[PDB]
């Protein structure tokens, strides 16, 4: 059922019968609301300038635990198994968002020892 | 004059009616004068 | 507005005939609902603000800035009058014993008085004949073909020596060209008619040695179109209709254009900014607004109305021709049985019911409806039980709220009279009205030290209170 | 001055305070002024400092808004809530390559959004709103307001300004298309709205996106309803409407513009053909209250039908089947529409020149059983002169 | 021109000042746009 | 109206020359009292309603409906 809608959308967006330039717009047309970073990452994943209907189907399939573990590992930048609050501040600065050090402390406090274990991260998700 | 409804106002009064209206008007005038005078009394 | 007599008759019959309480209540509810709906419609008219503001400043004849032409409000009743025949002369042709004339435009003649001056007994027309044609022709000589270019109206035998004869058409005839012949019986241009030795008038000059004839008609100008008889006539009519539609669109766009300038001028006037410099003593903005509205808007409205009337006439004629052709085709079909129509069905299907309404959002039409409603309510108030029922319906609040101030001075006086009558002896109603008046007055007086306009906007309430006190 | 926040609060309070009022005086006197002030505020004056003298207005932003969330709490700011400071909004917004770096960034962004949501749910972090607008709002009343065309223009400008981020433009075009239904109600006074839509629909990609929403069916249904209303009116009375045909012509033009997309034509040309044919027939029937705008709409519809009437052999067969079905819809006593119907059909079957392979279309007609309908129509003929 | 108080109108700004004012204006416009969008959200 | 130059000079001197906070407060009180008194007088003027209403309609040259002729107003240069 969904495959039919995807094929119809691919045909519609296919100008000459698709380019990655409107690929994000295709997802927006399908009802999915993507983030610009997510779109850029998907484009990097796929276009190793035009994709095939099977390629778009595969991309949508990845859109419809391992990622959680990878994110947790990324959080432990020092890899000490403990995600440092200072590491969290460095990550947020990399993200460009500005937040209070007290805000980071409160967030970690909301996260016994207050040290985010892998179990703690999983429970957060 | 073709408008029939125009002739609606048909008031009339007896001579006794006029006299009674005069007496009522006099009583009303007296009451009004008394009330107005009360409005100017010394506090 | 044409339904005044209907309103009068309805009021008289309703007041005279005794009726059930439920019937009275239903009638009251219907009337109140009609009045409330009309008031709500008027209160939100798109042009309401502009028209209301303009009303107080310049003496305005009509609301000449409506979108769709209010046909009922647009069709005045011009009366026929005696006008000289020579006045409308456009094309002139003269023959041995007949004269062909074209009018400046179509008109509906009722009777024509023809005087015979400089009469000579040698040749006196024992009779005359008339013919009329409402078909547009270019040249007087072009209509020399007698039968097709004439439709005889009446032949009247004139006694010898009679000068002024008033040939009266049994019904008014609408036409564009006429041919009048001295049916029974050059000196000016020296055009010696070798053909006619002694004609009634010169075949070229119309120099009439027998006599001279002057004519006039108790007529009113009429707008119409020549009858459409051929399919070629149908095509010509379609083309004319399209052209008229285009011209009307241009005129309507032009007329609607004046609106923004009028709005800007109204804004400037509302500022009421004092300025220094009695024919020109008025505010320059006021004079400019008067010139714009009274001068330009009125002229544009008139032109658009004329165009719309012509377009309606053409559409009616085309519909008539098409319906006649369709009916003829149905009659030719033997299988097709002729449908006899009941009188109501015939009237409904007839083209008679086509032009008897104004525009839907016609501010003037709504105002007329409101005025008629006010008159009807004032009448219906006479029955004391009806008065109590209406007060139960709570008309007083609506009357004070909406209809109290708007409308003409006579409308305001009538509304005040009706309001006074409604509280003729109802103590509760009198208390309610007095409470409303006192509340408005006190609310105004609270900001009195700050708003001169507040003091300026209490005249109507005070007049109403004075009138109420006036009726013992 | 420094009273920017307070003055803005007062102004917005006034604007939202009387936005629902419909009286012409109130709209003219209060709503117009507030709208003009807001328009002046939203679009600032052009940059003057030489460094950004030519820089885009959107470029000079010191922050970047959330991609799919609006962090502002309008009710709170109106309530002069302490947490609803402009400085608060500034603090909440983010400031203004290896493939593994990109993947890490995306994962970090997703995890950060999730963590912020969890902190909001469990703790006291506020909840930013989501980009979903209601079908009933001040914009709907304001845009098609019949009080003043200047107010409509100002609202159009404000709305055009409101659509800067593509994510915003998505919901913006959604709401605009949703509001399109009222076009017939205000045939003339809504001209600005159309002007806005056509302006915003200039992007071909946005055009395809709107097409994906299935707007074509809504447009066709609206066109059919308008044609039906017009036919009923022309059949009913003989009144003259100077504005007759504005909505119809506008809708026809919009439909043609949407159809200009070649890929869209390849997509759903067949689905719309029948509506086009029925409309062309009905317009050809319209003879009483015929407007110049109506004539132009009819011409545009005929041109669109002809353009759509050019494709593959299967496409020609589909067009023939559609014609046969429409003729089945035509009444037997009717003797005008079948003329043009069969004329176009014949022109298509054997191409009129300006073994019977050129007549293979006839076999398609037999397949459609149109020959039976042809015999039935032939039976319907009774008067030789009349037909 | 004799009125000295008339000539008092005399503002000045640096290029950096103009740039900062432009940036503040842009930020304010963004905040206004967001607030206005919030005024039409679905309920 | 002849004190226009005097007013401009007084304003320039007051703005340019520094003064004590008490002096500023006194000058402010004086000016405010003058303005308030003038406004109160104008508001309670006898012909105030008539002149005000007439202002918005026709181009008025002068208030030609005063009882005592104001010598300053009635002596043009």
């Amino acid at each position: 059922e969904q495959i039919a809608e995807f094929k119809e959308a691919f045909s519609l967006f296919d100008k000459d019968g698709i380019t990655t330039k409107e690929l994000g717009t295709v997802m927006r047309s399908l009802g999915q609301n993507p983030t610009e970073a997510e779109l850029q990452d998907m484009i990097n994943e796929v276009d190793a300038g035009t994709i095939d209907f099977p390629e778009f189907l595969t991309m949508m399939a990845r859109k419809m635990e391992e990622e959680i573990r990878e994110a947790f590992r990324v959080f432990d930048k020092d890899g000490n198994g403990y995600i440092s609050a200072a590491e969290l501040r460095h990550v947020m600065t990399n993200l460009g968002e500005k937040l209070t050090d007290e805000e980071v402390d409160e967030m970690i406090r909301e996260a016994g020892d207050g040290q985010v274990n892998y179990e703690e991260f999983v429970q957060m998700m | 004059s073709q408008f029939l409804l125009t002739r609606l106002n048909d008031p009339k009064m007896s001579e006794t009616e006029r006299q009674s209206m005069e007496s009522e008007r006099a009583d009303r005038s007296l009451f009004v004068q008394e009330l107005l005078l009360s409005t100017l009394v010394r506090e | 507005r044409k339904a005044a007599q209907f309103v009068d008759l309805l009021g008289y019959f309703s007041l005279k005939t005794p009726q059930t309480e439920k019937k009275l209540k239903e009638y009251s509810q219907k009337a109140v609902e009609i009045l409330r709906t009309q008031n709500h419609i008027l209160t939100n008219h798109p042009n309401s603000n502009i028209y209301n503001t303009l009303s107080g400043l310049v003496e305005f004849d009509g609301y000449y800035l409506e979108s769709d032409p209010c046909l009922v409000c647009n069709n005045p009743e011009v009366p026929f009058c005696y006008i000289k025949l020579s006045s409308i002369k456009v094309d002139t042709r003269y023959t041995t014993t007949q004269q062909v004339v074209k009018l400046i435009g179509s008109h509906t003649i009722s009777k024509v008085t023809v005087k015979i001056g400089d009469l000579k007994r040698t040749k006196m027309v024992r009779t005359i004949n008339l013919y009329y044609n409402n078909r547009t022709v270019q040249a007087i000589v072009e209509l020399k073909n007698k039968p097709a270019r004439w439709h005889k109206a009446k032949k009247v035998q004139l006694t010898p020596g009679q000068t002024e004869v008033k040939i009266d058409l049994p019904l008014p005839i609408v036409a564009s060209n006429l041919m009048i012949e001295f049916a029974d019986f050059c000196h000016k241009c020296r055009s010696i008619n070798y053909d006619e030795k002694d004609p009634f008038l010169c075949n070229a000059c119309g120099f009439c040695k027998y006599a001279r004839f002057d004519f006039m008609l108790y007529a009113k100008p009429c707008c119409a179109v020549d009858p459409i008889e051929n399919e070629e006539d149908r095509k010509k009519a379609v083309s004319n209709i399209n052209t008229l539609l285009d011209k009307a669109d241009r005129v309507y766009h032009q007329l609607m254009g004046h609106r923004p300038q009028l709005e800007n001028l109204l804004c400037k006037v509302n500022e009421a900014a004092p300025e220094k410099p009695t024919s020109a003593s008025v505010n320059r903005y006021i004079l400019q607004l008067a010139q714009e509205y009274c001068g330009d808007c009125k002229n544009s409205f008139d032109e658009l109305s004329k165009i719309i009337q012509k377009v309606f006439a053409s559409r009616k004629e085309l519909l008539e021709y098409d319906l006649q052709q369709r009916e003829a085709a149905t009659k030719s079909s033997r299988t097709s049985v002729q449908p006899t129509f009941t009188a109501s069905q015939y009237r409904a299907l007839s083209v008679l019911g086509c032009g008897h309404t104004s525009s839907t959002k016609c501010y003037g039409c709504a105002s007329a409806v409101t005025e008629h409603c006010i008159t009807l309510l004032r009448a219906l108030a006479t029955n004391p039980a009806l008065r109590h029922i209406l007060v139960s319906q709570g008309l007083i609040r609506e009357l004070f709220d909406y209809n109290l101030r708007r409308g003409a001075a006579a409308m305001r006086e009538e509304v005040r009279q009706l309001m006074c009558l409604l509280t003729r002896d109802n103590p509760e109603a009198t208390q309610q009205m007095n409470d409303l008046i006192i509340g408005k007055v006190s609310t105004a007086l609270k900001g009195h030290w700050a708003n001169p306009d507040l003091a300026s906007s209490l005249q109507y309430e005070m007049l109403l209170l004075t009138d109420s006190i006036s009726k013992e | 001055d420094s009273c920017w926040e307070l003055r803005l609060r007062c102004a917005l309070s006034l604007f939202l305070m009387a936005v629902n009022i419909k009286t012409p005086v109130v709209v003219e006197n209060i709503t117009l002024m507030c709208l003009r002030i807001l328009q002046k505020l939203i679009k600032p004056p052009a940059p003057t400092s030489k460094k950004n003298k030519d820089v885009p207005v959107e470029a000079l932003t010191t922050v970047k808004p959330y991609c799919n969330e609006i962090h502002a709490q309008a009710q709170l700011w109106l309530k002069r809530d302490p947490k609803a400071s402009y400085d608060a909004w500034k603090k909440c917004l983010p400031i203004r390559p290896s493939k593994s770096e990109l993947r890490h960034l995306y994962l970090t962004e997703k995890y950060v959004w999730r963590w912020k949501q969890f902190l909001s749910r469990r703790g006291k972090r506020t909840s930013p709103l989501d980009l979903k607008l209601g079908h009933n709002n001040w914009l709907r009343q304001v845009l098609f307001t019949p009080a003043t065309q200047a107010a409509r223009q100002a609202a159009c400008t404000i709305v055009e300004a409101l659509a800067t981020i593509p994510s915003r433009k998505q919901q913006v075009l959604d709401l605009l298309t949703s509001y399109l239904d009222e076009l017939s109600i205000a045939g003339e006074c809504a001209a600005e709205y159309l002007a806005l839509y056509q302006k915003l629909i200039t992007s071909a990609h946005w055009k395809v996106y709107l097409a994906a929403r299935g707007v074509l069916p809504y447009v066709g249904n609206l066109i059919t309803k308008e044609i039906a209303r017009l036919l009923a009116l022309e059949e009913a009375t003989l009144s003259t409407d100077l504005q007759q045909g504005y909505a119809l012509k506008s809708l026809t033009g919009l439909l043609s513009s949407f159809v200009e997309v070649e890929s869209i034509k390849r997509h759903f040309k067949s689905r719309l053909v029948g509506t086009v044919l029925n409309g062309y027939l009905c317009l050809r029937k319209l003879v009483v209250q015929r407007t110049k705008l109506i004539d132009e709409t009819q011409d545009m519809l005929l041109e669109m039908l002809e353009d759509m009437t050019t494709g593959t052999e299967s496409e020609t067969k589909a067009f023939m089947a559609v014609c046969i079905e429409t003729a089945k819809r035509y009444n037997l006593d009717d003797y005008r529409t079948p003329v043009f119907i069969f004329e176009r059909l014949c022109s298509i079957i054997y191409p009129e020149e300006n073994e019977e392979e050129v007549y293979k279309m006839a076999g398609v007609m037999a397949q459609c059983g149109g020959l039976e309908c042809m015999l039935n129509r032939l039976a319907g003929i009774r008067d030789f002169k009349q037909g």
